[PDB]
DNA sequence: TTTTTTTATGTACTCGTAGTGTCT
DNA sequence: AGACACTACGAGTACATA
């Protein structure tokens, strides 16, 4: 049963009208395989961006609920060498299909991690194969793409999902869960999410099985900052304040006590600390550049370990000595 | 059978001895717990990505969530645990974990529906994801994406920084915290009692204080203390003296000595002051820890000397975080504090 | 390599009796290394202008093709001594031009450039040139060319780079900066790639920062340091010294895991401490007393499970002010063979 | 010798008697025992304190081991072999003799071990002592973090090394910290006047004895090889001006100070690189060199505090860059040149 | 959907020398090889969607007419071409004997040559030499130098170069008047600039254009296909302020979801293909974004690690 | 004017013991 | 019944890598 699949899985479209966020993309692929002009497609773009999904829905489209069968899937998961392009993706191309009558589909999904050689063997069957068959690339680097594979296919650029379409999806959720969401709850769960669907669905998941309660309550942006161990707002400006205003003692008093009452990341704290100063207007940019390079060294040193209370003070230094030249 | 087991526990370091096996014994990681509690009466368990310093109770949380889950019959059936000690190239993830993937769950027996829940799916575990290199890791995307309705993934790591983007995207993130004095002091006091540990009024506070965020540590260094409070047999109660001797933590008269040579000296005293400290095998980065507590929390120096000081503390950290030799960065640190 | 059909004609070539004439495009090749005492080299070089100008006029008046000597020299030095695309690219381009003589060929000599890779040598001669960093030169031969310069041969640039980096005279020496400062910032950017080369051969094969690698390992300590050649280009040492010091660790190893049932030290542990001593314990006796110290030695050696070749071996250590290379000639040679008489002689337990 | 006199039990120890009590403590109760990690100065007696350990752990035989030869493949066709020395209650590996391919060793024997038993005619558990645990890669200690925890009741680790710096945070965790202080100059010298009363060595002076401490800095294994050294040359009657033996690279390493200081040029950099090779060349490891040229540079007395911050800047910054890096002549040079440059 | 048309790219592939608006002397040079005959050895080198495959098509297919299928062998990158194939069916097809015309020879076209193994290419020599009068090779690549000295010494080196604006403008117009498109030139000028000289990018954008919106605007032509990926990253380094490249990265490049990798190797990709600045310059900015690459690389990839890259590059522009 | 370097997956070549259908 | 050409799956050896 489908109850039992994550919300990220359950929640999978299964149509083309089911994937939000991306209309420029939707409606051209839409018109494509209307008039039949379909090229060979090159999905580029971040993870959680509803890449997969969308080609998923497209070939359904195409090919009925017969998809799985038409459609020759190919992965990161299965081996893609040069001999498996030269055997499998020919023999695909070159023949006919078992069930019905149309053109073939090969989705190379994630194809960012074949060998150069599978890349430069497989432009030539892109090129020979173009009568009877199609190419779908799906990719979240174009840089891992040879130029000669990157030319022969459409490029569309899925960006990251905007406001309204995670809001959307969200409501759709709510309507089809027994589930409330306060209105700065769902500000906050948009401004964690990068335009992110699977996160938006696991933090979601969470914070509904962290309700303790038959869902006769709301969410409240306390629970969203309970579940993802996410810094607040209030205690990342309390934070920022006793560094900028208050004494060295003070501030170093304020960030312990801070980030050992709720139990929050040095890591996060440094990135929401980022992000506010971000639209602080400033002096000469000597300090910025100091402060950019001072945070980004301390969160590099982070993400290798070591004392957190050293990277602390760290931390706490760098934006005293950053700040202490815009005067 | 039972008895032998709980003999063995009995006979077992104080760490594997009272690992938690419930989802109930693990005492301040309670965020992601209560979660793994819910969806314990449910079937919606989704791919999970622990993350957190060492020592949090990541592979505990999981082996007690698996075992409330699966029952001690179907937690050897329903399992696959692919540690850091195994070979996980691209080969492995390829074959190994994509055929177990794609096996259909295992039939529980009468015994097992009557108690536990028994999901309809099984769960593949990988400790120690910082090892896994870039392309097994992408390798695992379509395969933890596909066969959800069979399979569910479970990724351990303590860097999140060292799994690709696509993957955490994919798994639900549990932070876990650092178990401070606060939030683990009731369990260290359970360890206590049960192991009847005659210590002092400060002391198990003072324990997970030189721990700096790890339980593991802590019971370990408790352990110690009992042991030597054992064999000693004259009934006392152990000090935080006594248990800051065995951690590695620098006597106060000796860093007080450090911050004088620091002070007032030039080059040659301090160099060699630092070559005789360097004769007691002490760890630099205890030394460094504790000078920055010393410097940070003292309210005797200027705001620019303490910023300076900081950043110096920061940048030997970051030196010996690396295994530099921690003579010569020690002697480095000490001469660039000393030149104000 | 060790099987295939090179060692074949190299050992083919020992033994006939017909004539066996070889003819190869690259001669001084690893796998050409068995032909260098066994056959006749001979070396066709770069034909001189005239024979090939000649040659270029015949076929021309031949051809009904219009050419004068002028541009026959430019299209050699553009060709860089082939015959074969000389006569090419006058099949190839008469076609459609009849004459070329001085204002169509700028764009023939662009068009049919030979883009062939350098040596290992000549690639730390133009990497070391100060002109190619000047302002002139590099807006004349670019950046990119100067990392495809590199792109040429991976594995030699970076170590001819480092081998004899400080082996020349600096033009481009900045207005207040001494050689020893440019020596020493072209020294830190070749320890910075070979922190990027550590990065890029080892687990999950960084091999994408290789273009990086090009610059910090070779492009920038040779443009910190460009300039003219004092003596002459020095092949790379650090080859040859690594392949001593793995057969010394080697030999070391054998040592320690022959006398770990006594020492139980490490490797370096003993090395540095335990070595010293057991030169004067060994060697030491010999030249103080004769060769009635024999059975001393031998003890021992017994006493830590030492050989003969492990003695000879451990002499091979020291340096400095204590190199037994001398030494072990002044010891007279009947107290050595003594030595070497009583080793096969007496029973030794392992 | 160092061998001829060195302590077999816990009750045979000269110094550290705080050290001798708390490995009494440990040993009292020795099968709830954790995991161990011996760090310290180098040469302190870490390596015998572990086998005194065992010594009260088990009977009189661990010391009577034996060396074997174990054989493993790796992904390619390519084969090792190295030497374990065994035990009939431990056995000692030290994956310092091979380069990158420890991880495999360490994860194959291992696992070996573990679900090995016992065997019986000769407690429950089989040490295993880990030998130079520094030289492990991260990728060794990250598969030997679960090996630690999975199998807790049959192996049980002691982990020899010199500095914690290289040890990733979850094995210091994994492991009780015991730390070994260099003896002082008096047990030294008190060590030193037992052997050589029981070697029979002739001693116009005691204080000369003190000076061979003063000379080995805590170690040892340095001072008890470098007073029988110097018995050797004295003929086994040690004067009260007797001179003290340094071994030759330390010498060599004196004598690179000596010309980094008298001359600062490229020329005498080229002499100071072939210095260099000729040091690593002869089994000596950089790291080492490092120290000790720098230890040697700021003893000179012609440089200034303003020389001789600069010349540890340098020296720590090109010794995190050898730690980052293979190519040890690489950072030397490096280093070299910088302190060439600065004075 | 039952069925689906050709591309453009494909349906309109010349079939005739006259219709390939690339190098007018290199093609000039092909027609009059294939009137004449006595087509030689060749090697033809550039860049992807230039004219290169079709080129050589064109030219085998008008020099040999109706006998093509029977005397040219094409061997692309997909199939196998070891050093087995150039010994065995290579070979084969060199001495195969086939009555042509007094003008015309069997040929051997090897797409994508830059592939072939060492082996091949050098076992192909003397079966190139040795059958020269009957058999002639034609190779397609986009670098020459991966190609040995020794086979490019025996044949002519034809390097195409990037199609300027004026060719590809007038072959879309071509196409648009084959297909009765409805245009504007603020749209074809848009596709020129998103194409960068690649003549099959640009008809593929166009016909993308063309069934997505109909109309042929700059402003569809924007909104169906971004801005090219190094000439944002270009202006985001020569900035001249740190404010402004800042802003630059986070709407233009961060905002729209590229990612960090692709963000740090087009930077590193355009300082060292850059000419405004000085060498030294240069050198410094490649090495602090080869030191942000390094970070990227370990998993640390966020946009702070960016900010700080244009931080340190501007502060090296600080003199 | 010249020799070497740890490892990791993909690619290509080679000999090669082996498993089975066929002919003196 | 059996011998031996044909053959195709497997261990070993190198060779690159933007
Ligand atoms: N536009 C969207 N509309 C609705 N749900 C979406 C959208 N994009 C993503 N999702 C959700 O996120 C899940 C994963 O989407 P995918 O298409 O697999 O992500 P992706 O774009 O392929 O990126 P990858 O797989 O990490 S490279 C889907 O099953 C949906 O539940
Ligand atoms: N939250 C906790 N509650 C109780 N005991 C805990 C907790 N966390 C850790 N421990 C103790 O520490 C031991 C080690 O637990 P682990 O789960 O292996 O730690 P860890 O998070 O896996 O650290 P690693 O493996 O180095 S990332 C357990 O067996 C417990 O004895
Ligand atoms: N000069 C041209 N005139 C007309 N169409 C062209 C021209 N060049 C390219 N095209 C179009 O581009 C398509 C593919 O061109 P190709 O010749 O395959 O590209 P290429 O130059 O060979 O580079 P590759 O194949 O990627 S290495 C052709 O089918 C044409 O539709
Ligand atoms: N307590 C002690 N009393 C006397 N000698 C000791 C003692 N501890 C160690 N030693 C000496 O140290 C030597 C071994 O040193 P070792 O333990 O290998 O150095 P490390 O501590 O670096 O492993 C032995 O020869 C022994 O004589
Ligand atoms: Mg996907
Ligand atoms: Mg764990
Ligand atoms: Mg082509």
């Amino acid at each position: 049963s489908k109850e039992n699949l994550p919300w990220v899985e359950k929640y999978r479209p299964e149509t083309l009208d089911e994937v939000y966020g991306q209309n420029e993309v939707i409606t051209t692929v839409r018109k494509f395989v209307d008039e039949g002009k379909l090229p060979h497609l090159l999905f580029y773009g971040p993870p959680g961006t509803g890449k997969t999904s969308t080609i998923v829905a497209l070939a359904r489209e195409i090919y009925g609920k017969n998809y799985s069968n038409m459609v020759l899937e190919l992965n990161a998961s299965d081996d893609r060498g040069i001999d498996v392009v030269r055997n499998q993706i020919k023999d695909f191309a070159s023949t006919r299909q078992i069930f019905s009558k149309g053109f073939k589909l090969i989705i190379l999904d994630e194809a960012d991690a074949m060998t150069n050689a599978a890349q430069n063997a497989l432009r030539r069957v892109i090129e020979r194969y173009t009568k009877n068959t199609r190419f779908c690339v799906l990719a979240n680097y174009a840089h891992k793409l040879t130029p000669a594979l990157l030319s022969r296919c459409t490029r569309f650029r899925f960006q990251p999902l905007p406001q309204e379409a995670i809001e959307r999806r969200i409501a759709n959720v709510l309507v089809h869960e027994k589930l409330k969401l306060s209105p700065n709850a769902e500000k906050a769960l948009i401004e964690l999410s990068n335009g992110d669907m699977r996160r938006v669905l696991n933090v979601l998941q969470s914070c509904k099985a962290t309700l303790d309660n038959p869902d006769e309550d709301e969410i409240s942006d306390d629970v969203i900052y309970e579940c993802c161990g996410a810094p607040r707002p209030s205690d990342l400006k309390a934070v920022l304040k006793s560094i900028l205003e208050d004494d060295w003692g003070t501030a170093h008093y304020t960030l312990n006590k801070v980030r050992s009452a709720k139990g929050l990341a040095l890591i996060d704290l440094i990135e929401g600390i980022v992000k506010i100063l971000e639209d602080y207007e400033l002096q000469n940019e000597e300090t910025r550049v100091h402060l950019l390079t001072k945070l980004a060294d301390i969160e590099y040193s982070i993400s290798k370990g070591g004392n957190d209370q050293i990277q602390g003070s760290a931390v706490i230094g760098a934006i005293k000595a950053s700040f202490e030249n815009e005067t | 059978s039972k008895l032998a087991a709980e003999q063995s526990l009995a006979q077992q370091p104080w760490v594997e001895k009272y690992r938690p096996k419930n989802l109930d014994e693990v005492t301040a990681q309670d965020h992601a717990v209560t979660v793994l509690k819910k969806t314990l009466k449910s079937a919606n368990l989704p791919h999970m990505l622990f993350y957190g310093p060492p020592g949090t109770g990541k592979t505990s949380t999981i082996l007690a969530l698996t075992k409330e889950l699966y029952g001690p019959d179907l937690m050897k059936s329903r399992i696959l645990e692919l540690n850091a000690s195994d070979e996980r190239g691209i080969s492995i993830v390829r074959e190994k974990v994509k055929n177990f993937a794609r096996l259909t769950v295992s039939k529980p027996s009468k015994h097992d529906l009557e108690n536990y829940p028994c999901p309809p799916y099984k769960i593949i575990i990988l400790d120690e994801a910082d090892s896994m290199t870039a392309d097994a890791q992408s390798a695992l995307r379509r395969t933890m994406e596909t066969y959800s309705g069979v399979t569910r993934f479970c990724l351990i790591c303590n860097y999140v920084t060292r799994i690709i983007d696509p993957l955490a995207s994919r798994c639900s993130k549990f932070r876990f915290k650092a178990l401070d004095a606060s939030n683990a002091i009731d369990r260290l006091r359970f360890i206590s009692e049960q192991e009847n540990v005659k210590c002092d009024d400060g002391v198990l506070e003072r324990i997970l204080d030189i721990s700096a965020g790890d339980l593991r540590r802590g019971i370990t260094l408790l352990q110690s203390a009992s042991k030597g409070a054992q064999y000693l047999g004259d009934g006392k109660n152990i000090t935080s003296t006594q248990v800051e001797e065995l951690a590695g933590v620098v006597p106060h008269d000796i860093l007080i000595e450090i911050v004088e040579k620091v002070k007032s000296g030039d080059f040659d005293e301090i160099k060699k002051y630092v070559n005789t400290f360097m004769k007691s095998g002490w760890s630099a980065a205890s030394v460094v820890n504790q000078l920055h507590e010393y410097y940070i929390t003292n309210d005797n120096f200027d705001t620019n000397f303490k910023n300076q000081i900081s950043w110096l503390l920061f940048t030997t950290d970051s030196r010996l975080n690396n295994g530099t030799n921690e003579h010569i960065q020690l002697l480095n640190l000490l001469v660039k504090i000393s030149q104000l | 390599g060790d099987r295939g059909g090179v060692g074949q004609l190299a050992q083919f070539c020992r033994k006939t009796s017909t004539p066996l004439i070889l003819i190869c495009n690259e001669r001084n090749l690893p796998k050409m290394r068995p032909f260098d005492r066994v056959c006749l080299d001979i070396q066709f070089r770069r034909p001189d202008a005239n024979s090939i100008k000649s040659r270029l006029m015949t076929i021309a008046i031949r051809e009904k093709f219009k050419l004068d000597p002028n541009v026959i020299d430019r299209l050699i030095q553009t060709t860089r001594g082939d015959i074969r695309q000389v006569i090419n690219l006058l099949s190839t381009i008469s076609t459609t031009t009849k004459t070329i003589n001085h204002e169509n060929i700028n764009e023939i000599s662009k068009a049919w450039e030979k883009n062939i890779a350098l040596k290992p040598f000549d690639i730390a001669h133009k990497m070391l040139d100060g002109q190619i960093y000047s302002d002139i030169g590099s807006r004349n031969f670019t950046l990119n060319d100067k990392i495809a310069l590199y792109f040429d041969d991976f594995d030699f640039t970076p170590l001819m780079i480092q081998e004899n980096y400080l082996s020349t005279r600096p033009s481009v020496l900045k207005p207040g900066q001494s050689h020893l400062e440019a020596v020493a910032e072209a020294a830190n950017c070749i320890s910075l790639g070979d922190i990027v080369e550590k990065k890029i051969r080892s687990s999950e094969q960084l091999w994408s920062l290789l273009p990086l690698h090009a610059v910090l390992s070779s492009v920038y300590p040779a443009s910190k340091v460009a300039g003219h050649m004092a003596g002459r280009i020095n092949f790379t040492a650090w080859l040859g010294q690594n392949s001593k010091s793995a057969k010394y660790y080697r030999l070391l190893q054998e040592i320690h895991y022959h006398t770990r049932l006594g020492t139980s030290t490490d490797k370096i542990g003993l090395r540095l401490d335990y070595l010293p001593t057991f030169r004067k314990r060994l060697l030491d006796p010999f030249l103080k007393q004769g060769a009635d110290a024999i059975s001393s030695v031998i003890e021992v050696m017994d006493d830590y499970y030492l050989t003969k070749e492990d003695w000879d071996s451990i002499m091979e250590f020291f340096v400095g002010p204590d190199v037994t290379t001398a030494i072990i000639k002044k010891i007279p040679a009947t107290v050595k063979s003594g030595f070497t008489r009583k080793y096969n002689s007496m029973t030794h337990p392992v | 010798w160092v061998d001829k006199y060195r302590p077999k039990s816990l009750n045979a120890l000269s110094h550290n008697e705080e050290l001798t009590n708390f490995l009494k403590s440990l040993s009292d109760q020795p099968r709830d025992l954790p995991h161990l990690l011996l760090y310290g100065p180098n040469g302190t007696g870490k390596k015998t304190r572990c086998m005194a350990l065992l010594e009260s752990i088990f009977g009189p035989g661990v010391y009577r081991l034996k060396i074997d030869v174990r054989q493993f493949v790796t992904a390619s066709n390519r084969k090792l072999e190295l030497n374990v020395v065994s035990s009939p209650y431990h056995l000692e590996i030290t994956p310092s003799d091979m380069g990158n391919n420890d991880r495999i060793v360490i994860q194959e024997l291992l696992k070996e071990v573990a679900q090995m038993e016992q065997v019986d005619f000769q407690h429950r558990y089989k040490c295993v002592i880990i030998n130079e645990a520094n030289s492990l890669t991260k990728d060794a200690q990250a598969a030997l973090r679960r090996t630690m925890e999975k199998y807790s009741k049959n192996i049980r680790l002691i982990m020899v090394c010199d500095s914690m710096s290289p040890i990733i945070a979850p094995i210091k965790s994994r492991c009780l910290l015991i730390r070994c202080p260099a003896p002082s100059d008096s047990e030294i010298s008190t060590i030193l006047s037992d052997v050589v009363t029981n070697e029979r060595i002739q001693l116009e002076t005691k204080d000369i004895l003190k000076r061979i401490a003063q000379a080995s800095n805590g170690n040892l294994r340095v001072s008890l090889l470098m007073l029988e050294s110097m018995a050797l040359n004295n003929e086994l009657a040690l004067k009260s001006s007797s001179p003290i033996i340094k071994p030759d690279w330390i010498i060599v390493i004196h004598k690179l100070t000596r010309k980094i200081v008298k001359e600062r040029s490229v020329n005498s950099l080229i002499e100071c690189r072939a210095v260099l090779y000729d040091l690593l060349a002869h089994c000596i490891p950089a790291n080492i060199i490092l120290k000790e040229l720098t230890f040697s540079l700021l003893d000179v007395e012609t440089l200034n505090t303003t020389n001789k911050s600069s010349i540890i800047e340098y020296s720590s910054v090109f010794d995190e860059r050898l730690s980052l890096g293979n190519k040890a002549i690489f950072h030397l040079e490096g280093f070299i040149a910088k302190v060439m440059c600065c004075l | 959907t039952l069925s689906l048309q050709l591309p453009w790219v494909e349906k309109y592939r010349p079939q005739v020398l006259s219709d390939i608006v690339g190098n007018k002397e290199t093609i000039d040079r092909l027609q009059q090889i294939a009137k004449d005959g006595n087509m030689p050895h060749m090697i033809i080198s550039g860049m992807p969607g230039i004219g290169k495959t079709t080129s050589v098509h064109c030219l085998a297919h008008e020099l040999l007419g109706r006998s093509y299928a029977d005397g040219v062998l094409e061997l692309n990158a997909s199939d196998d071409r070891g050093i087995d194939v150039v010994r065995n069916q290579i070979k084969h097809f060199a001495q195969k004997k086939l009555h042509l015309p007094p003008g015309k020879h069997k040929i051997v076209i090897l797409d994508e040559a830059d592939s072939m193994t060492a082996g091949a290419q050098q076992a192909l020599r003397r079966t190139m030499e040795l059958y020269s009068n009957s058999t002639r090779f034609a190779f397609a690549c986009n670098q020459s130098n991966k190609i040995i000295e020794p086979l490019q010494s025996r044949c002519a080196i034809l390097r195409y170069s990037k199609l300027s604006d004026e060719d590809v403008l007038k072959r879309l117009l071509q196409i648009i008047k084959l297909e009765d498109v409805k245009y504007t030139n603020d749209g074809l000028e848009a596709i020129i600039f998103t194409a960068e000289g690649d003549m099959r990018q640009a008809i593929n954008n166009l016909q993308s254009t063309v069934a997505g919106h109909g109309l042929v605007n700059a402003d569809n032509v924007f909104k169906i296909v971004d801005s090219p990926h190094p000439l944002i990253v270009k202006k985001m380094l020569l900035a001249s302020n740190l404010e402004d490249s800042i802003q630059i990265l986070r709407t233009d490049l961060w905002k729209k979801g590229y990612s960090s990798i692709d963000i740090v190797t087009t930077s590193f990709r355009v300082t060292k293909n850059l000419a405004q600045v000085k060498e030294s310059v240069r050198l410094e900015m490649i090495k602090e974004i080869g030191l942000t690459h390094m970070r990227i690389l370990e998993g640390v990839g966020t946009y702070l690690q960016l900010a700080s890259m244009l931080a340190k590059i501007h502060k090296l522009n600080n003199k």
